[PDB]
């Protein structure tokens, strides 16, 4: 018979997924809510369609590759992915999922949070990162929609396909001409610096994310780069020499020297009604300086999640995750084959 | 003793 369809869009993945309802867009996929009627649950499924496009493989490859790799409490996981038995006739793949029932965005569209709701949701952000940062891979991209909740407060940290291994030493000019949705969470260094990505370009969005639980809107919001820059500057108040010290590349060095000087402003000013516990280590989160920075391992142990802060149960990865080749090289033929050989332990022959 | 209990959210 015919394929199931959502919104005049083919939906391929019945006769085990039906009852299909829209959840959302992102950027790259269609998500819906399903029933599996082999093990009678409610999922989430996830349709993309990028073999068009050299980015939307490298997106597609990532997150499948790191998602199946990981296993945690607090990042969602792959439960099944359908895709055509031949590599000539898999035009979509369908990633299959634990149904959560919002995301932090949408919750904060919705809501103010209690300080209780706050600190949890935040420790097992950190939770989920302290885990991905034992593998050395970094997320860059974390923001509220990337954050999955359920009615019991469950987190779980999702979309990865912009993760990748940490190195001090990659160009950046690549991710800045592909499209996210936002930007107003992305550290001062990817904009400013000519090379690299680490740690701690998380954690800066970790304290993004904090204010923005805080206050229910974003702290540095911004339309393009040097106006989202300037709301960075009026905050934390123009940059120091010191922090002018660093992997900032000149051309930058001098446009900051050449901006008229700003003033810091204090935070129990911005968020009156917030715990002073908080408000601290939302300073060592956005610290304008990547060096100084507040770690990952540290911030779990800030007074502020003392409550929750259990080093016993807060597991690391095995080992660091390794990719074998520069996805960034790949033509999109290529990454066609890997997502091909990648999905096929979901196939129903599968060999080993 | 692990998980914390926290009030329910509404959600939308
Ligand atoms: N497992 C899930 N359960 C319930 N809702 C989900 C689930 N996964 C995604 N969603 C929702 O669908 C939206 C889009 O998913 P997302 O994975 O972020 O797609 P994308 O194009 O890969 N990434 P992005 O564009 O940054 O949102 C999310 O922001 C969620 O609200």
């Amino acid at each position: 018979a015919g394929p199931e369809m959502v919104r005049g869009q083919v939906f391929d993945v019945g006769p085990r997924y039906t009852n299909l309802s829209y959840i959302g867009e992102g950027a790259y996929g269609m998500v819906c809510s399903a029933y599996d009627n082999v093990n009678k649950v409610r999922v989430a499924i996830k349709k993309i369609s990028p073999f068009e496009h050299q980015t939307y493989c490298q997106r597609t490859l990532r997150e499948i590759k790191i998602l199946l790799a990981f296993r945690h409490e607090n990042i969602i996981g792959i439960n099944d992915i359908i895709r055509a038995p031949t590599i000539e006739q898999m035009k979509d793949v369908y990633i299959v999922q634990d149904l959560m029932e919002t995301d932090l965005y949408k919750l904060l569209k919705t809501q103010h949070l209690s300080n209780d709701h706050i600190c949890y949701f935040l420790y097992q952000i950190l939770r989920g990162l302290k885990y991905i940062h034992s593998a050395n891979v970094l997320h860059r991209d974390l923001k509220p929609s990337n954050l999955l909740l359920n009615t019991t407060s469950d987190l779980k940290i999702c979309d990865f396909g912009l993760a990748r291994v940490a190195d001090p030493d990659h160009d950046h000019t690549g991710f800045l001409t592909e499209y996210v949705a936002t930007r107003w969470y992305r550290a001062p260094e990817i904009m400013l610096n000519s090379k690299g990505y680490t740690k701690s370009i998380d954690i800066w969005s970790v304290g993004c994310i904090l204010a923005e639980m805080l206050s229910n809107r974003p702290i540095f919001p911004g339309k393009h780069y040097l106006d989202q820059l300037n709301h960075i500057l009026g905050i934390l108040g123009s940059p120091s020499q010191e922090d002018l010290n660093c992997g900032i590349n000149l051309k930058a060095r001098n446009y900051l020297l050449s901006l008229p000087h700003k003033n810091k402003v204090p935070w129990n000013r911005l968020f009156p009604n917030a715990d002073s516990k908080a408000l601290d280590l939302l300073d060592k989160m956005l610290t304008f300086n990547p060096h100084k920075r507040i770690e990952v391992e540290q911030a779990l142990a800030h007074p502020y999640l003392a409550q929750y802060y259990d080093p016993s149960d807060e597991p690391i990865a095995e080992a660091p995750f390794k990719f074998d080749m520069e996805l960034d090289d790949l033509p999109k033929e290529k990454l066609k084959e890997l997502i091909f050989e990648e999905t096929a332990r979901f196939q129903p022959g599968y060999r080993s | 003793r692990r998980k914390p209990v926290l009030p329910a959210l509404t959600i939308n």
